[PDB]
């Protein structure tokens, strides 16, 4: 009780201030106490750092998170905690099981069918089964619905382990940060071979922060997945990727039939989340019991998923 | 890259070692080193 | 922050108004702190006719607000802000799953006024509750009721070419993951529809002034009944008309955009909310 | 088997101090500081220059004064210093396993580490806001080998006078230009040429100026003001103690004026010197326990050019310990 | 290899870096130090990000000129002094012949990365009457020269007369108008190139070093006074800078983090840079550096001035 | 040179850089033999060009503050050794002039550690030893709310190297300005091999 | 948390341009960088609309969408203070802008390139070589059309154009001025607006022609008096087909996703979301959309 | 290296390449394919030098 | 290609390209590499330098009596002076150059 | 104005012992 | 006289002062 006294009387809002306008001798000491605090407040000592901390409830927030229900198998214990994950939609109303993709568990939906590759088969090495969660791989690309029914959930900050029914926890709307109050940085950890630089491709003003964008796309031989980091907003990274979506709109004429509505849409974007400008993505690389991936790692992450928007 | 980061007591030497350092490591003098800017140049968690 | 926002109602409301006004507290209403105009229930008076393009403009334009509390006198609710979030409810008659779906469209209740709506005979006004419904069941139902209403007006017109049970065996149901819903198909929705028109319409010489603007890359597109329109027209004529379909143009897209698009993080089917933030 | 840790090792930052330097030789710091306090950052002066009594009947010789107004330079310095959340989590956990304690040790050492950053890059930013000050009010020596020199000027600046004064201009700009250059490619005369341009810079810049007082800034060997600062880069540095060769203090400056600035210059360097962080961090952490309960030697080379002994201070290290641009 | 019927005058502005020394004497400004102060910026649930804030004020004491900045040597010169011209279709991509056919045909035979800068050097359109007594000594690359400053303060009307009206003769050489007639004049070909009255459809980004000499806003920039002509100097104007280590030159973009001056928007004249008109007037340069025949017959040879004297190595025969 | 490096090494720093790489190598190499084109300037000459051998080494390390070889003459530490060949010797020690010191005093034994019993239990436990396990106990566990300075780790530093007794060693001594160099040549201990040197 | 920049100047401000800033305060102004301490050459709109280039407001409406916004709260000598604008927080907007456009309605708002001219938000710094021009702000429904006028006048080049020149509104028509060349960004954006329309006219309905048809010979409405009476042949041309259901459904489900990405192209700027504005105080409480 | 007779004599009293173009080590890129072997093979560009 | 710190650090610590055999008739690439230590520029910055190569036995003849007033090019022959980091004596006679 | 470079001391009250506003 | 001018003009009446 004592250690629990003097744990909750530190973490404790401190109480306003107020100026009892009607006594004379109270709103004197009260302004006393007022240039006090601001005095202490201010200066560069300890104390404007103490300050700091009691976070006075705008400018923090504690976020959302998702509790999904997952099968063991269609998932990996081994993977990292900042994965952004994609949530299947499913057709049946009554499920309980949400279907959700680490990006190498989904590259494997890419690639069977048709560096990234070595780790994902070393990460998922039967594909059979995650190819018997989805009801329809094959024909929901066909005719591009695929980018409608994944939506994105954030990246994962708690995975609780357990052998059937596995249960992980995301961040879906807010600041990315762990759920155990033991407090860590949750690290976004995207593999770099499907993580461009939009500045790099483009080969003038500081922005306040640089989004993250992932861009479910249509090539002509499966599907493909690229994570976009972007300075600019939104519609504008829309005509940026027109700019950069190139022979895409050469394919769409070579394909000339145009009641054939399906190669008429090259995929969509959808905006992840909002990490720091001035801070850039850090390189890494994640290590499995054989294997070595580089991948980027992202820190400070504000996650808020935008919908699909299409190219 | 092959660093770890822990509370150790450092010891303080006086010697200037910081002359041509933000260029050195991005050119590749040093074989394994850790940048760290912001919150993550703290004494770690232990 | 204090978002308590308080609304003056004139007359106490009695006990089948309580009762009415406590089975849809959980969902979410525009506002104007006057009762008059408290909603969308100006737009959908009897004063006016029920036009869709400037009840969407007034939609888009004013805020929403989540009511909390409902008394005999008072109706406590918070507005709406960009920063935080709000638990709401689906509390609509045309019932449409929340399920896992990460964006929700409000727009104006197109399947009937009194199917999501409070008559209040005591008071001054009779409120109206805009469509809070997913975002694919949004454009599938603009979809159904938009060529519903053009492939109707033609078979009122011209009924010698489609067939009203052809269109409204298809055009009447909406099919979003698994769960099969009714359109409650009847005016309403005419201006949209006339819009659209106008639009497909004019997009011919607009298309065309376009690649006449920059050259045989962007005309083998067109196909050969897509492509031929004679070379003669007044100068004024083609500048209003391209002036008045871009307007539309730009009004149309917005209006496609559905409005304010909130988005859910966990939908509870057992409780029927889901935490809700301005997106 | 075993993993040997053959020792680990920091290093210490070196204190940079604006009143340390000899960047302040050429600034008097008042204690008055009451044109921030002021609306308008003008400062009105009724100057009075002598006048020569002349005696032909030309013109009377009316007396001369000056009502020169100085507008002031209000520049801001701002630096940030990110600091981690978890951090003030344990700031304000009261500790009282050793592990714990520990671990609030470290994490008040990164909090005065933060602290001390802040306070060591303020006074890095304002001996650059100061240096950058000096270099834009600071004409090159092409243009005041010439309009310093009042043989040319002061008879009129008609059309004709700056007519020769830019072509005047444009011969310094290619036989004089780049001096220590033409010092290696001279002959036996190193040392003459380089003391005839440094001698000529000094009595170029030196001329009248407002607001005097006593003798400032005095070395400690010869007693001898200082008149001015050469700062120089820290090759030019090497090279101008081969050609001149020699110093005339054995750099040690005297400076008495740096007397209220060892009191107000201490009492924010050492209260964030991690004995009053701690101290004021132990004394919240009491706070927690009420709650539920209830002069000097300036390093810098001097060198006598003629009459004027001046100090040559080089700020390469102050940038090159920031990997910045000198 | 035939002559057209023209000549040019190739105009490349060159960097350097130089070390510098600066004088400044003592008590020359005045200082009121602030206390400083501490505000939290951006309070991240991951980070609270502070900012330390400080502020001062200098008032300069000394109604004279307090210091002097000259520089002491060069460091390395870091452009490439070389030869790669300006791509008129990469700053005017807009304008375009009449047959697509033969306006891509041009685009072919022309121009349509590795090393250092490498001055983007301007070309001028001049006659071949052009003498070369003109550019055997630092002038201007226009035929006038723009004795501007010289002239009376905020005197727009008189002070475009000495840059523009040809019917009274140089500021240099007063037995000629112009040493060209096709740069030096109002409305002529070297000012509809560079100057910014017709530069309205050209790329913002790149660099000219010819906008030095025609512009016109900043030609007369230099028309106020004498002591407000070496303050704008100084005080930080970029009126005309580049790029630093850029790859490609450009301009910057109101660029406080690099450290330049520009003597030649000053007092406004090129230094020639070491032109020859054979190989053989280059191999003689070397042989005898004082008896160097400047002509011979036809050809020419111009040797370099400037305000650094760079040396030059050919197999062993040094000039210094 | 810092005045190279004090921006980034850009695509178009690292050209002039190495430009400057074959000019040096072009013009100053091999620095003895051009020596002798000229006769009166040949110890200025070869103090110079040794005087900026020891400016471009950083010497800058950890193990500066520990004094352990000194001048036998006066006080002050030697900062470095040149090794040269017999014949390099015989030349820079008379036209660098007779060497102002003839011995240099440094250590007589290897300053050793060994596995002791605190860092045993840790290696065999963890497989991990520590240097100076006993002043990583000093520095957080007795009084870790101490934070060393500068001088306050200097024996920490100096972790054998200091407590020795320092016998002199003969080498030829050099005093480049201020530093005092050593410079020997190691030939004579290949030539007995019948060893390259 | 301060959210505060003070904008320094090298220069001194002469007391003229002190009372043009103070006739302007509480306008929004772009910055280049967020930070807390920034210098004037880089403040405002200038660096992208300069003087000596063409008018180009495409290239400008991304930038104010990019880089961040702030307003104008406090300006003295040497420096001017500005407040930036983060999501989250309530800001103060007042009406200083020379076309003026009553905000009666409390529409939401919508920042632009100055398309009225530079010479009225010019204003000018005599104390250091910088142009500080403001954006404009005003009501989306002026911006819809004022934007279609910008992408109009570059297609009507070729072939009354005073109408297209001028802005409508209720009160008062003012005067926006026009280049003769859009720049490189409006062409690409006219030329994705082209190869948008090239593609999708091929995929526009059949049955809405019979609706227009049937209303031209029965019925005149108020919004069909564009067409004075008379239809077309390419029309007639494509109503010699029968109408079906399901290939005008996948044809409206690909238009209505063509129509979300002409949404997307055709919004360009900022735009404020007003709450409560004051008309007798002239100011607006507002936040970023 | 065979070479034809029109390779002038000053690409000769300088210390160039053997072969034609100058085969820059760091002065292209870093770590590239493109960059480095397109400055060093591709002759639709000049030559860092010349 | 790889950063300039990084080709330092690889040029001294080993034989990092192309070394020749030292002390044999004919010049071999090197196997054995254990006695053999050599640095080698020509690998660090890929230019070779010229040699005194002269077309004609008369310009090399003059190389040698005027060593700065020497044409190096005469009408159709040259002359091409060696700028190698070792500087070497010629000596023709008594006619000696550097 | 009349201030644009002065200091001021103190100033004169129009005669007022406990007012401050006036002249 | 109600501020601290003492050290900003110098000490000599003569030649500074208010």
């Amino acid at each position: 009780r004592r250690r629990l006294q003097r744990r909750i009387a530190g973490l404790l809002p401190p109480p306003a201030r107020r100026l009892n306008i009607s006594r004379g001798s109270e709103f004197t000491r009260d302004v006393r106490g007022l240039v006090e605090e601001h005095a202490q407040a201010s200066s560069l000592s300890a104390a404007a750092v103490w300050r700091a901390g009691l976070l006075a409830p705008s400018g923090w927030r504690p976020p959302v998170f998702g509790d999904f229900l997952i099968h063991a198998s269609s998932f990996n214990n081994a993977e990292a905690t900042g994965t952004p994950l994609f949530q299947f939609k499913q057709s049946d109303p009554f499920s309980g099981v949400d279907a959700v993709f680490t990006p190498l568990s989904l590259f494997i939906l890419m690639n069977h069918g048709r560096g990234l590759t070595r780790m994902a088969n070393l990460l998922y090495d039967s594909p059979a089964t995650l190819a018997d969660l989805v009801p329809d791989f094959g024909r929901l690309v066909a005719d591009r619905r695929f980018h409608n029914f994944i939506t994105p959930v954030g990246p994962l900050v708690e995975n609780i382990k357990s052998t059937y029914l596995n249960k992980i926890t995301t961040v879906v709307h807010g600041p990315v940060v762990s759920k155990a109050i033991p407090r860590s940085t949750v690290k976004v950890t995207v593999p770099q071979e499907a993580f461009v630089d939009l500045d790099a491709w483009l080969s003038q003003p500081c922005p306040a922060d640089a989004r993250l964008y992932v861009a479910l796309t249509y090539e002509e031989a499966g599907p493909r997945f690229t994570f976009f980091q972007s300075s600019r907003g939104h519609c504008q990274i829309m005509n940026i990727l027109r700019i950069y979506y190139s022979p895409s709109i050469m394919h769409r004429y070579a394909v000339v039939q145009p009641l054939h509505i399906e190669e008429l849409t090259f995929g969509a974007v959808a905006c992840l989340g909002t990490f720091s400008a001035t801070d850039g993505w850090r390189r890494s690389a994640f290590n499995y019991r054989g294997s070595s991936l580089p991948v980027v790692e992202i820190d400070s992450f504000y996650s808020n998923v935008s919908d699909w928007e299409v190219i | 890259e092959g660093v770890e980061n822990r509370p150790f007591p450092y010891l303080t030497v006086d010697a200037d070692l910081l002359s041509n350092l933000r260029q050195s490591a991005a050119e590749g003098l040093f074989h394994s080193f850790d940048l760290l800017v912001g919150k993550d140049a703290r004494e770690a968690g232990i | 922050m204090d978002l308590k926002v308080v609304v003056s109602l004139s007359s106490r409301l009695y006990t089948d108004e309580i009762a009415k006004m406590q089975q849809r507290i959980g969902c979410i209403l525009p506002l104007a702190q006057n009762v008059q105009g408290l909603g969308l229930g100006q737009v959908y008076s009897l004063e006016t006719v029920p036009d869709y393009v400037s009840m969407y403009n007034y939609l888009s334009d004013c805020t929403l607000a989540v009511l909390d509390e409902v008394s005999v006198d008072s109706l406590i609710l918070t507005k709406i802000v960009p920063g935080q979030t709000y638990a709401i409810k689906n509390k609509y008659q045309p019932f449409f799953q929340w399920h896992g779906t990460g964006s929700l469209s409000v727009m104006p209740p197109v399947f009937g006024r009194e199917h999501a709506t409070v008559k209040l005979e005591s008071n001054d006004v009779d409120i109206v509750f805009p469509m809070v419904l997913p975002t694919p069941i949004a454009e599938e139902v603009l979809q159904k009721i938009l060529l519903f209403n053009v492939y109707s007006r033609v078979v009122m017109q011209a009924p010698g070419n489609a067939d009203m049970l052809d269109v409204h065996m298809h055009l009447g149901s909406v099919s979003y993951l698994g769960h099969h819903y009714e359109l409650a198909l009847p005016a309403l929705l005419d201006n949209l529809s006339l819009y659209f028109c106008i639009m497909v319409t004019l997009l011919p010489r607009a298309s065309m002034r376009l690649v006449r603007g920059l050259n045989l890359f962007q005309e083998m597109v067109p196909d050969e009944i897509a492509r031929i329109d004679l070379d003669d027209l007044s100068v004024a004529d083609d500048l209003s008309r391209m002036r008045v379909m871009m307007t539309y143009l730009q009004s149309l897209a917005s209006l496609f955009n559905l409005g304010p698009r909130l988005a859910t993080a966990a939908y509870s089917q057992e409780t029927l909310t889901a935490t809700c933030w301005l997106r | 088997k075993f993993e040997v840790l053959l020792g680990v090792y920091t290093n210490a930052i070196q204190y940079v101090r604006f009143l340390e330097t000899a960047l302040a030789v050429s600034c008097v710091n008042t204690e008055f500081k009451d044109l921030s306090r002021m609306t308008d950052g003008k400062i009105q002066f009724r100057i009075s220059v002598p006048t020569i009594a002349h005696g032909d009947g030309r013109r009377p010789s009316k007396q001369r004064t000056f009502i020169v107004v100085k507008n002031c330079h209000k520049h801001h310095i701002s630096t940030e210093m990110e600091l981690s959340m978890l951090d003030l989590e344990i700031l304000h956990s009261i500790p009282e396993t050793p592990v714990e304690y520990a671990e609030y040790v470290g994490a008040v050492k990164t909090v005065a580490s933060a602290l001390q950053f802040g306070v060591d890059a303020l006074e890095r930013g304002l001996i650059n806001t100061v240096l950058s000050v000096k270099l834009r009010h600071a004409p090159p020596m092409f243009i005041l080998q010439t309009l310093a020199d009042p043989t040319f000027t002061e008879r009129g600046f008609s059309k004709t006078v700056k007519s020769d004064l830019i072509a005047m201009f444009k011969r310094h700009l290619l036989e004089h230009s780049f001096f220590l250059d033409r010092a290696e490619n001279m002959g036996s005369g190193f040392s003459q040429y380089v003391r005839s341009r440094l001698s000529e810079m000094v009595a170029a810049v030196s001329g009248e100026s407002v607001l005097k007082g006593v003798s400032t800034y005095t070395t400690a060997k010869g007693g001898e003001p200082v008149g001015g600062v050469f700062i120089v880069t820290d090759n030019v540095l090497r090279q101008l103690l081969t050609f001149l060769g020699e110093e005339a203090d054995n750099q040690i400056m005297g400076p008495s004026s740096y007397a209220s600035f060892v009191v107000r210059g201490e009492n924010l360097v050492t209260a964030v010197s991690y004995g009053r962080v701690m101290r004021t961090f132990e004394h919240f952490m009491a706070r927690i326990v009420d709650s539920p309960e209830k002069r000097v030697p300036i390093s810098a080379a001097v060198i006598k050019l003629g009459n004027h002994a001046v100090a040559v201070e080089s700020l390469q290290k102050m940038y090159n310990d920031t990997q910045s641009p000198y | 290899k035939i002559h057209p019927g023209v000549a040019m005058t190739v105009v490349r502005t060159d960097e350097i870096l130089s070390e510098n020394i600066l004088f400044s004497s003592r008590a020359s400004t005045s200082m009121f130090i602030g206390t400083p102060n501490v505000s939290r910026r951006e309070a991240r649930v991951d980070a609270v990000t502070f900012e330390v804030h400080h502020e001062m004020a200098s008032i300069d004491t000394g109604l004279s000129y307090s210091s002097t900045m000259t520089p002491a040597r060069v460091a390395a010169i870091t452009t490439d002094m070389g030869i790669h011209t300006q791509d008129f279709f990469s700053v005017f991509p807009a304008e375009a012949f009449g047959n697509q056919q033969v306006n891509d045909y041009i685009k072919a035979k022309v121009g349509a990365l590795c090393h250092g800068q490498q001055a983007t050097c301007e070309i001028i359109v001049t006659p071949v009457t052009a003498d070369v007594a003109y550019f055997q000594k630092s002038n201007s690359p226009r035929g006038r020269a723009a004795c501007v400053v010289s002239c009376e303060n905020y005197n727009q009307e008189v002070a475009e007369g000495l840059i523009y009206d040809h019917s009274r003769p140089d500021a240099a050489y007063e037995y000629r108008s112009t040493v060209n007639p096709w740069a030096s004049q109002l409305g002529s070909l070297g000012d509809i190139m560079y100057n910014s009255s017709y530069r309205q459809t050209a790329v913002p980004g790149l660099y000219s070093p010819c906008r030095a000499f025609f512009n016109k806003e900043e030609l007369l920039r230099n028309n106020r006074g004498l002591y407000n002509m070496v303050n704008e100097y100084s005080q930080r104007l970029g009126g005309h800078p580049a790029t630093s280590n850029t790859e490609v030159q450009f301009v910057v973009i109101a660029g406080t983090d690099v450290f330049l001056e520009q003597p030649c928007s000053f007092l406004q004249e090129a230094f020639p840079a070491l032109s020859a008109s054979s190989r053989a007037l280059i191999d003689e340069f070397m042989s005898v550096k004082q008896t160097h025949a400047p002509i011979h017959y036809g050809h020419y040879i111009i040797e370099e001035v400037a305000p650094v004297r760079r040396i030059l190595k050919f197999g062993n025969k040094v000039v210094f | 040179d810092p005045t190279f490096t004090e921006r980034g090494f850009s695509k178009t720093v690292k050209s002039d850089l190495i430009a400057m790489f074959k000019r040096h190598l072009l013009e100053h190499s091999f620095f003895l033999d051009r020596a002798e084109n000229m006769g009166s300037g040949f110890s200025q000459y070869v103090r110079s060009r040794l005087s900026e051998m020891v400016a471009a080494v950083s010497g800058e390390s950890v193990l500066k503050g520990v004094s352990t070889y000194t001048t036998a003459k006066g006080g002050e530490p030697v900062g470095g050794v040149f090794i040269v060949t017999d014949n390099v010797l015989r030349q820079l020690l008379t036209f660098l002039g007779e060497e102002a010191d003839n011995q240099i005093m440094g250590p007589s034994s290897y300053a050793s550690f060994v596995v002791r019993g605190e860092n045993l239990v840790t290696a065999v436990s963890y497989g991990r030893v520590m240097r100076t396990f006993e002043h990583f106990m000093a520095r957080i566990v007795d009084s870790p709310e101490k934070a060393g300075s500068t001088k306050s780790d200097l024996p920490a530093v100096a972790a054998g190297v200091e407590d020795q007794p320092r016998v002199p060693i003969s080498a030829a001594v050099i005093k480049l300005g201020n530093h005092a160099v050593a410079v020997e040549s190691l030939q004579k201990m290949y030539n007995d091999t019948q060893s390259p040197y």
